[PDB]
């Protein structure tokens, strides 16, 4: 899952 | 505990796990619209901060109680329940800030503070708001807040519009059709397609757009923080019926949110509506399985249905119906895989946006 | 079973949950390399496969069993673990091949199979060959193995060279340094540097890069899959001794792998270098918190240690000296939790 | 003595030595925008200068001398401490000006001039205009100076602006990183990377860049040679507020100077700005040791205090924050001992 | 003191100011060559360090002072004059190694030892061999070392040789002529111009050359520093007798400098000689005023006499003449004063040095 | 004077 791999989204 | 009951461990450990990374830390810390808003929020109303008590509902690195110390707080409990509560307390001791923060780690759920609070700060917001289900620890958190409390953000606004954009919802068969082929290396993998097809439209959509895909006026689902309970986020049923600015197919609807820090000398708001500067939240889509054909001047009516489950997440149900026409739609899909579509381009506006001759504005 | 005793329950389910979506099987499919490499090995060593029996450790969507009855095997059982199981199911029917390819869902250490086999295939390489711990699971599936059977892939050799990149380096270095700052929104965070300094640098680098960074001839480190036991990959030693062929900054080490099926007929090579076509592998490489100055004909020697963790995967330490000056860089990393630059 | 009381002598031996070098004459002497702008603002002012008594301070060769005697002074004392008053006085002799130009050796705070003058000359400017701490000694001289006489350059404006610029902060921050390494040669020296990175930035950076990194308006401290004191210049404090016009990464502070010499026909300026030609002081930037970030429209408010040193120059103390987030800056920078980047 | 009797008070400031900067100490430790050829000297004789008291003279932030502890050294004492000391202090903290490295901050000539040593370390060497004049304070030191104790570098040997640079030459005057202009901006300098070209003479040229410059064979100067005497460099008198290999004008003497360490395991040689990869010390060259013609043959006889001062360095006065004609050439120079003329350029060779077609060598 | 300012010279 993606969600439970990366909760917040990565922001430049 | 209330948190243990609700979550399933295989879920907690690598949520917990996530956030115990300094690098996810620092994504946050330097997303400046949120840090920034929640930094003004707190230091422009001191007089709520000044000489109280605080709690501060999954600090992290503690970023949040350090405002809350500029502010002037006398105290301030910072619970965490990731390994990042040790990174927190090693910054309250290089600070010169024992006497005045104190970090507790584990969940708010299961620790006990010394005493009651006045305000209780936190940031327990997830993509579509919702996700994470960080806002049932905050609004569990109230056992400790003092009657005439106070809660920073106050209120959280979720909102919701209908869009149109052909060429995310095409795009999911042109994925889809990689197994709709008779000789992959000789093997026919056609009987699969359909199952793809179902794979990708359990996904919400984390992006960015431009507002000009949006076919109406958004409405919004408030959530009064100080009211609220923790049992009223397990299920959370969003009607809407939205009237049709824009003639056109409806392919889904899209998510944002804001949340409000009601201050006692001012109201300070954090949104990320596709309108404001991008946030590391960005906004969500979710598609509808077919398309919905909608006049302006139409009502687009139905549900957002969001389930709670013991993922940390929401299993949400959408239903939609164009009432002239009786044309109707619907999908299910899983907020806690997402597909992150954000590449880093401006995003294009819909065709057919131009109302001006564009070469007579060449050299405007 | 074996496995649940060196797998911890979490990482287990997301691990299957990962391999039971289709479009980390497309993923996979379509790294033309990796699948066409895999095919022109079977079919070109047909022999291997006509009539025989066949085992196809972890087979996802079932590739590989379509590849070995293209050969002419006689029965293949296809063991899959995740939800993936029943869409291959779909595909043996679909192809009109369910007299020759019988799926079992289950892992490999748990089902059990109605006779012994000919033959093992799997494609069981992580990234940097080991992360995933599933060549165990292909090891261990060789008591299922017939005394002289055959194992596809046959051996695999790991290669690790030392390499200079400034501009990597400074990037990770920067974000780590974003906890100096001794005034983030009035905050000191610098007392956090060396943690996360420590954080930034346990992550290995997934990516590609060109040959021309590295800095001496690679060392090879080789798994004979025939030969191997399931528990020689608890703990991999493996010593380096690196003779520089350029003077410079030495940031970290490189690593990739390369694959051959040893064939009746003809061996066949699946490669990852940065010499050769991408694959979804890239290649991996571990960073110095500092680098290590280096001149040429100096030989750059140390250890690299995996040591196998309960999260499927490996924790890597890499021990390097330069010989001639006693500089030394010891590191720690997380085979699991690599950073994705590509 | 004056000079003697707030100079240390190992450094007041090094720093006429260094003026007694025929090489670091023709250095200032060949800047052309600094001479030739000396020289017009002078003879386009040839009243001020026609029949009246001068005094040069710090004449070196005596350049400056040689063009008030061109105005038509009557009268040109040169006051230099350097053994470079001996080539001077040879270059009057050989250009025929014994009867005009009087060389006097020694320093002017220390020497006795036969009458008062009517305009005083100078270059006293150094680095970032205040390095050396000249200025005193051509305030010093006004003891000689008429109650209605002037003062060329009459005025000195030094400019503040705030800039990026990763790629010297990036030098600066390598050149400091390299007491991080943990084995060099087998030595572990990160104990002093926290030593090494204050040194490193306590060094003024000199050479010039484009005015695109500024981020935002420079602001101005004015010394009005005319009415200030000697002391006047021991202590400077400049405060600033900088209303930011750009988002992105401060480094640091930017300073170059204009002079201004007022004459009775007309006002000439010699500007060493980073819009305007090079001249031999190029620009100075003081980097700050972990950079500010800040949005546009923001405001970078401090202070830059220059403490008077017994080595001839300042103690630097920079302080900076970004109102909007309270994120602060501090530094302390040896104005002595810059970095000369200009390759 | 022996140090402040020599040595005047603002050339004492200025000197050990310089040596209290971390970038200073930096820039040595870089020199691979120089640095390296240290560690290698002390590590391959391990038997002179092993459990052996160790004296390391000036030793700035104590590199050495380490490499002789990783030899095996029971006790070392590292006196340092500037306040590089404190910064030696912090490195032997922190490498843990208190028990065994003693900094001893100031002047070899005024501390205190609490016993004599077996063998004193240093790095005195000043560019061409002798300027700063701190072989005396590391001959000084002797007074600690016991009877048959050994010296880290044993022996130095300082190379003369006569070359040809017409260029070098010429540049002084193209310099100088700056001053030959009768209007400059209204003002005749030409009455500066000899001025301007002697201070340009007094200099000597610190930078590298390409070997093929030098007319003979070196001729070399050698201090023994286990028997020498403080007082045998107050006054340095090197005659050469040079047996020219070349014909062409010679316009001054090139020096350069080697040191040993005599170990009893093995001799290590640092060597900055122009043939030799290039060390922070360069090489340094002396102009003549005049240049003198010899032919290949010819003998180049003259005398090169360092006298030292108050400044830490030495007046240089050299005089030459070419035996078969009586020419003669001398000089005056101040070896604290170079030009420091180091561009990064490769050295070109002298015109002429073609024996063969370069045209017909392309392609080779 | 050079030698007063930087005994040792500067190797890039
Ligand atoms: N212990 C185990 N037992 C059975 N299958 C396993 C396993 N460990 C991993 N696997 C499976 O092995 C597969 C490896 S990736 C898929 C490879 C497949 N042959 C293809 O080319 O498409 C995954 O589907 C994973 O679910
Ligand atoms: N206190 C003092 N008294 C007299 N001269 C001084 C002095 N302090 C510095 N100086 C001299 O002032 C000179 C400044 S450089 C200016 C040289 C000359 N006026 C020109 O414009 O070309 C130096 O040569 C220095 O020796
Ligand atoms: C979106 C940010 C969440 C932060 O709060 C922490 N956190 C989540 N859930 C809890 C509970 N129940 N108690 C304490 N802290 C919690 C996350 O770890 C993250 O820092
Ligand atoms: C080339 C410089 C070497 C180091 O030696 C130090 N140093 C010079 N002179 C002395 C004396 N007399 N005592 C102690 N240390 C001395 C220099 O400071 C430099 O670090």
């Amino acid at each position: 899952s993606t969600g439970g791999k990366a909760p917040r989204k990565q922001l430049a | 505990s209330v948190f243990s009951e609700r979550t399933e461990e295989s879920s907690a450990v690598q949520y917990f796990q996530f956030y115990g990374y300094l690098s996810q830390q620092q994504n946050m810390m330097q997303d400046y619209v949120r840090t920034g808003t929640y930094q003004r929020a707190i230091l422009q109303n001191h007089t709520d901060f000044k000489d109280k008590i605080v709690l501060d509902v999954g600090c992290g690195s503690g970023i949040l109680s350090f405002f809350a110390a500029q502010a002037g707080a006398r105290k301030i409990y910072a619970v965490e329940a990731s390994t990042m509560a040790q990174h927190a307390e090693v910054l309250v001791k290089s600070n010169n800030l024992t006497d005045r923060i104190v970090v507790i780690p584990g969940k708010v759920e299961e620790v006990s503070l010394p005493e009651q609070v006045d305000i209780i700060i936190s940031e327990p917001m997830g993509y579509m708001l919702f996700n994470e289900r960080m806002l049932e620890s905050y609004l569990h958190a109230k056992k400790y807040l003092k009657p005439s409390g106070n809660m920073f953000p106050t209120i959280g606004d979720v909102h919701l519009a209908p869009f149109t954009d052909e060429q995310l919802y095409m795009e999911q068969f042109t994925k889809a059709n990689f197994w709709y082929q008779p000789s992959f290396h000789g093997v026919d993998l056609s009987a699969l397609r359909g199952a793809a097809v179902d794979e990708y439209f359990r996904q919400p959509v984390v992006d960015t757009f431009d507002i000009r895909i949006l076919m109406a006026k958004s409405v919004k689902y408030t959530v009064n923080f100080l009211e609220a309970k923790e049992g009223d986020l397990h299920r959370i049923e969003i009607p809407f019926k939205f009237h049709m600015l824009h003639s056109g197919l409806v392919h889904g609807l899209a998510f944002w949110f804001d949340v409000a820090f009601i201050g006692s000398i001012m109201t300070v708001w954090l949104s990320t509506a596709p309108t404001e500067p991008l946030t590391h939240w960005y906004q969500v889509r979710c598609l509808f399985q077919s398309p919905l054909f909608a006049k302006a001047g139409d009502t687009l009516s139905g549900t957002c249905l969001l389930i709670a489950n013991k993922r940390q997440s929401y299993d949400i149900s959408i239903v939609a119906q164009v009432d002239q026409t009786g044309s109707k739609s619907s999908n299910l899909l899983d907020l806690k895989n997402p597909f992150f579509r954000y590449t880093g381009t401006t995003p294009s506006p819909p065709p057919g946006s131009h109302y001006t001759s564009p070469s007579e504005n060449m050299w405007n």
